[PDB]
């Protein structure tokens, strides 16, 4: 089988002490990450959520985001259900973005960009002003429409 | 030129500090850190001393009744009340501010609490 985990990589140029595994950083850099040369890989996930009478609030936790990443989300009702409210907060509850109703008022959308070293996000959808809605979310995916 | 201060905030009642006779061209620096409780620091600088309580209360009045988007309404009110301000520029929720003294005169520094939400079951600023 394959294996999974974290790793530490030390690269040297004309520095024979690297093969000992104890080389401290020195000199001027010579290599860089290759993935930075092309567009960031997108991730998209879709879910169906239902707001019962006693369950009019719904929260979901997201995976950690690296600095410079972007976040997008949108919600569209399955049928005649009214548009709910949407907002984005971190793990402590600090608000970060609020949903905007589109001019063809059938959907709500949200956008955010990452400033901190590690960001943990929470998506809030509430109808506490058998309704069912579709939740579409993406990371580095501006084409969610 | 560095000075330290310590205080206590109760239910969003801020504390004013006076900066007598600054000169044009000076640079002010500010930093505010939480040392106990659930305080979320906020710092602002202004010329004429006026209590922000009446203006900031209307922000809580609007959000409590609707969507209103707090982060929008707070920025608009702050950009009117203060010449310069910062909410979360430091490590965590701590504030940090750089402000170049516009003209010659005296100014006031305002320390207090911002409007935030700290729950995941319901939204309540
Ligand atoms: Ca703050």
């Amino acid at each position: 089988t394959y294996t999974t985990g974290s790793f530490q990589l030390i690269l040297g140029l004309n520095a024979p002490q690297v093969i000992s595994g104890e080389g401290e950083p020195e000199g001027e850099v010579f290599a860089s990450l290759a993935s930075l040369e092309i567009k960031p890989e997108a991730h998209v996930q879709e879910l169906e959520i239902r707001l019962d009478k006693d369950t009019r609030y719904l929260t979901q936790h997201t995976r950690n985001l690296q600095p410079g990443d972007t976040f997008h989300a949108l919600v569209e009702p399955i049928g005649e259900a009214p548009l709910p409210r949407l907002r984005l907060t971190d793990s402590g509850g600090k608000p970060l973005a609020f949903g905007l109703i589109d001019q063809p008022g059938e959907s709500v959308e949200l956008n955010y960009t990452c400033d901190q070293d590690i960001c943990e996000l929470v998506v809030h959808v509430d109808g506490t002003d058998e309704a069912v809605y579709r939740l579409l979310v993406g990371i580095n995916a501006p084409n969610l429409r | 030129r560095v000075q330290h201060f310590t205080g206590y905030i109760e239910d969003g009642r801020g504390i004013f500090y006076s900066l007598p006779d600054m000169k044009q061209g000076d640079i002010i620096y500010a930093s505010m850190q939480n040392t106990g409780g659930n305080l979320d620091p906020l710092v602002g600088i202004m010329a004429e001393e006026i209590d922000p309580a009446v203006s900031l209360g209307q922000v809580l009045e609007k959000a409590l009744a609707s969507e209103n988007d707090l982060i929008s309404e707070l920025t608009a009110v702050a950009d009117r009340i203060f010449l310069g301000w910062d909410d979360d520029g430091g490590k965590g929720y701590s504030a940090s501010l750089e402000f170049t003294i516009p003209r010659d005169g005296t100014y006031h520094i305002f320390a207090g609490s911002t409007i935030t939400n700290q729950r995941l079951d319901k939204f309540q600023p």
